[PDB]
């Protein structure tokens, strides 16, 4: 948090490149973005300070692009490209379980599956609070 | 003026919607069991 | 929460309120019918119990067996009717079992069976259902008494528990003894009574058992309908209160959403 | 990539010789918003050539058409436009119509377009999916509530509409069966509220039958798919139209009120339903 | 002024010799937004000196820290920035992080900081009280609904979280008791809707038992405070950890399922609850 | 046009001689928002002339104030001014005040405004209805249920409220009579609910007499109108305040409990009610 907004905006891409190195060399890598909501906030700050017009919830117009061009770099290469892979585990923080918010909906649409963690299940003793009813894997 | 419609209890997904779903499932599980028993008895003939 | 969640909850509670009010009206109609039908049933029950009222027919001493007749209905939403009768029957069972007397219970209401089956499952003699869905009549009571005699449990002492109708809002869970045994029917008062014999008194006692079952059924159905009406009215009032609170919340949320979207549009236009 | 390999192994796309029947135009979410706002135009342009220059019929599958609107919205702010409602571009309806009107059946040829439309937050009142309704003859709304019940496909019976749904077009029998199914499902929705408070066991004997028939119809609407064999494991089915009409008419008539509702879940023709019923009875 | 005089009376601040233990920094609501956006930095700087250049253990009490963000929002409109959500400054998280990450326990010393965070319009989703969650180890979320019921303090047991709430750190018994209390409270809250509409009589016997135990737990969470004695007239109680652990474990077990609900209200140790229950015999 | 011709038929406006009583100021919907924003001021100026240069108790009508607020909002939006909450003009309160404050009682005369109100989204907390209620001194609500009951005028006796309904303003007797009437009507509502649920024999003699008195009152609230004489053929009555108070007081006192219910329907003073009772049998 103390680091400047550009650093927080650039951090997921740095780790993505580090994983891509393994992916293109026949090795398997796992990347965790914790959490992309704060990266979206940092990008919003950068864009607003750059006098770029605000959009929905003051976020820039291309917040969807910001994550889509990042999570689409998580792929499973075939044997012709070494056979490597890069598994991605983005993390999204939802306010009061409002899964229908802007950034959560964008990230859900981008990703292949969702692991819904619910505070109600957490306090009921179900830990990890994985809501298997809504949790899916494409 | 704000109004409502039919079948809005399950749409809210609250306590009453889950209660209704569970009650329907528990009733129709028994009904399916009875129908299966009757069908087996008929098929034995 | 968000606007959509508030709208969904408000619409669900509105539907629940409408259903509760409709059930309140239905219960009011059924209560009126039961109140009309209670008077001849009340006279019939008083006449049936008059003989034991005018004769000191009391159990002499401890008896090995004892049958408890818990009259109740199958429907729920009746408030504390089933709760009160279950508490009364549990207390009576514990008190009579403390004296080392074999206790068996017959419940005409499926709710009584469900409540007592967690603990008093073995003590069930014969369970009946489909009570309260239609107004009770002497045929059902006669069938219940017939299978009670056919159950093979020759209870020397007996009793019946039911919710007597006192008023539209007040009811009493009353216990009435049943001297179904022929020997306990014969006492010092039967000396004055002529043509007592043994078989005639036995048949009379069986018919009196049927009569008290019918009277208890009528009182229980009247009390159940009154309590159903009261509970549905209370549920409707609570639902209306929740409806108005959620309506205020929904108005606040709608205004907030409009203001937020307009502020976003204005900021986007100004930053251009 | 999955679709490309599936069509390669299905013979639809043949690399060895020129017998392929499907063209592919791909602009994915990694592309900048400018690219995603034009791939639909490229695909529909290929379809336009196959429709006009050649008289053959054309199939145009678009997935997902919402990204066109989303890409337009993404570029709108930098293009120098005051944002419209929910942050969309002011020219949303104009550009969407300009794109959609090109995808039409002309006198020269016919293009059958099957467009997948993403509904943000499952809110069909959002402008992007709302404007598309006027551009489509037959609409199929997949709802999350039905999917959570396990009924696949999650098509909403009381929300899907078709212009050809009319007795003068599909026949009296088909229209009657469809309207009866929709009416009984609506009545089931009405009765669910009563069941919530009253309780199912406390319902009358008449409406219990309606609820049972509605459950059977809801389960019989479900159908396994060949493309969905990897998930469910059931064999894919393809029920003919007359078989569907007969099965739903029989269910409406109550001819199968003696079968459990489980027998109608993930089956094809009604004969498969009775076969599953007797198989469950055997165990 | 009240805090200054209380610390003078208690001797924590001495006006005669250099034995005072607490330093005060005050930028209040009467100050212009420029002052209110930097006074927290002044107190933080004093705490930093005491932590680093002397290697001491220091407590940093901040109240209220939301006014820092509010002052930033007030000044950013004039500074010429495109506003963020809810009219806040675009640099809402950057400046907050810069201020907060200085309030940390380094290897030189420890800053045990307690910060009061105002929640505008009782909306925890507001950006200012939402971005500050990530900067806290232990979170205590008061709620107006609980305070309406008279349960003081108004801590929400299903919204307050801590990082040391782990069986390895806090102990297995403590973690088990806390998780059981949270579970029963969540079950009661889930049941609240049916209780609200239909009534208490429609629940199962086990559901009634859970509701009774959860209401007793809600009453027993309330505790009188020494600083609040002048308000309610009840002497403040300072329970130790083991005593409250034992009391809540006993309540969960069911040893006190016969006492009334009011027996657990505004009491300290469970011995006070049992000595209050028999008063209204 | 319909209102113009209806007023012509009623005779409040005459096209032959100078006995007209209404000055019409129409701003139609097809006019620009600026026109509808100043039509109210035009009518208010017409009323101000009568108040000041003639010293009359003028009666101003605005149909309706919500469209005045909407026109003001549209005018402000056209001038590129950032809107307030729920998309209203920043100057909503000030424009409403500048319009309303001219409706007051000067030393020469007075202007009384009867403004129709439309509540958007049926939300009394919206900025326009709230700002309008900030200036209201009384409310008269015409309920469709009362009209279906056959009582004209259809003023709801319960929902209608007046700020000056205070003993210090209207006197002790008037306040007591009005409060008694409202209490009897509320008791009648409760007894009507009971009659709907239970039977009419359930209620006591006191409840039956209260029901009868309340029915007599709610039929006495009906009144023939001079403007409706040509239609219904019933002569209109201008009941003085003293006669109204005396009649309702006597009805509450049970003096006319022997008279039938229809004896008080569509009459003026209570003397006409007793005359109608004499006409019946």
């Amino acid at each position: 948090a103390s680091d400047a907004a550009p650093l927080q905006y650039l951090a997921p891409y740095s780790g993505c490149s580090m994983g891509e190195y393994f992916r293109d060399n026949g090795k398997h890598a796992l990347i965790i973005y914790d959490d992309l909501s704060k990266q979206a906030v940092a990008y919003r700050q950068m864009s607003l300070l750059l006098r770029r017009p605000p959009g929905r919830e003051a976020y820039p117009g291309d917040v969807f692009y910001l994550h889509s061009r990042l999570l689409e770099r998580a792929a499973k290469m075939n044997d012709a490209f070494g056979g490597g892979s890069l598994t991605a585990l983005p993390v999204i923080e939802t306010q009061a379980g409002d899964v229908s918010a802007y950034i959560p909906t964008n990230v859900i649409s981008i990703t292949d599956g969702q692991i819904f963690l619910e505070t109600e299940l957490f306090y009921k003793g179900i830990r990890p609070a994985i809501n298997v009813g809504l949790s899916v894997s494409r | 003026g704000v109004r409502s419609g039919a079948g809005a209890v399950r749409d809210a997904g609250g306590a009453f919607g889950k209660k209704e779903q569970a009650d329907e499932e528990r009733y129709f599980r028994a009904r399916a069991r009875e129908q299966l028993a009757a069908l087996k008895k008929h098929h034995e003939n | 929460a968000t606007l959509k969640d508030i709208t969904r909850r408000l619409k669900s509670i509105k539907n629940i309120q409408k259903i509760t009010k409709s059930m309140k009206m239905v219960a009011a109609a059924k209560y009126a019918r039961a109140e009309r039908d209670l008077k001849p049933a009340r006279v019939y029950g008083i006449g049936s119990l008059a003989l034991y009222e005018k004769a000191d027919i009391k159990v002499p001493e401890d008896k090995k067996k004892h049958l408890i007749i818990g009259v109740s209905s199958d429907r729920g939403l009746c408030g504390a009717i089933h709760s009160s009768v279950a508490k009364q029957i549990k207390s009576e069972v514990a008190n009579l079992t403390a004296a080392g007397k074999e206790v068996k219970i017959v419940g005409v209401g499926d709710k009584i069976r469900g409540i007592l089956h967690r603990t008093h499952s073995d003590q069930f003699l014969v369970t009946f259902k489909e009570v309260g869905r239609k107004p009770p009549t002497f045929g059902d009571a006669s069938v219940i008494a017939l299978e009670l005699l056919n159950s093979g449990y020759e209870f020397d002492e007996g009793s019946i528990i039911f919710n007597r109708f006192r008023s539209v809002i007040s009811y009493k869970t009353e216990e009435k003894p049943i001297f179904s045994l022929d020997t306990v029917a014969s006492a010092e008062s039967m000396s004055i009574y002529d043509d007592i014999d043994a078989d005639v008194l036995r048949n009379y006692q069986e018919y009196s058992l049927a009569n008290i079952i019918y009277y208890s059924l009528k009182e229980s159905t009247t009390s159940e309908q009154s309590a159903r009406m009261t509970a549905m009215d209370n549920a409707s009032k609570n639902a209306s209160e929740m409806i108005d609170k959620l309506t205020l919340t929904f108005n606040r949320t709608r205004q907030a959403v409009i203001t937020k979207e307009l502020i976003e549009i204005i900021s986007g236009a100004a930053a251009l | 990539n999955d679709l490309y390999h599936e069509m390669i192994e299905s013979g639809v796309i043949n690399l060895k010789d020129a017998t392929s029947k499907v063209a592919l135009v791909y602009g994915q979410m990694n592309e900048p918003p400018g690219a995603r706002a034009r791939v639909a135009l490229t695909g529909l342009t290929v379809a336009e050539y196959f429709r006009d220059q050649e008289g053959q019929d054309v199939l145009l599958f678009i997935d997902n058409i919402f990204r066109f609107t989303q890409a337009g919205s993404e570029v709108s702010a930098l293009l120098g436009r005051i944002p419209s409602a929910v942050g969309y571009q002011p020219t949303l309806a104009t550009d969407m119509g300009t794109m959609q009107e090109r995808i039409t059946t002309t006198k020269k040829g016919s293009i059958t377009s099957v467009q997948a439309i993403y509904v943000p937050a499952d809110d069909l009142t959002d402008p992007a999916p709302a404007t598309t309704f006027a551009h489509l003859d037959a609409t199929t709304v997949l709802s999350r509530a039905i999917a959570e019940l396990g009924i696949y496909p999650a098509v909403d019976p009381l929300d899907s509409t078709s212009r050809i749904m009319d007795p003068n077009i599909v026949g009296s029998e088909h229209y009657d069966v469809a309207r009866g199914v929709q009416k009984i499902l609506q009545d089931y929705k009405s009765l669910q509220d009563i069941i919530a408070i009253l309780g199912m066991d406390e319902l009358s004997e008449e409406d219990k039958l309606t609820v049972s028939r509605a459950r059977k119809i809801q389960r019989f609407l479900s159908q396994p798919f060949q493309v969905a064999e990897v998930f469910t494991g059931h064999l894919g089915k393809l029920v003919p139209l007359k078989e569907t009409i007969k099965g739903f008419q029989q269910i409406l008539a109550g001819e199968y009120d003696h079968l459990p509702e489980q027998a109608f879940y993930m089956v094809g023709p009604i004969e498969e339903a009775v076969a599953k019923a007797d198989k469950l009875a055997e165990e």
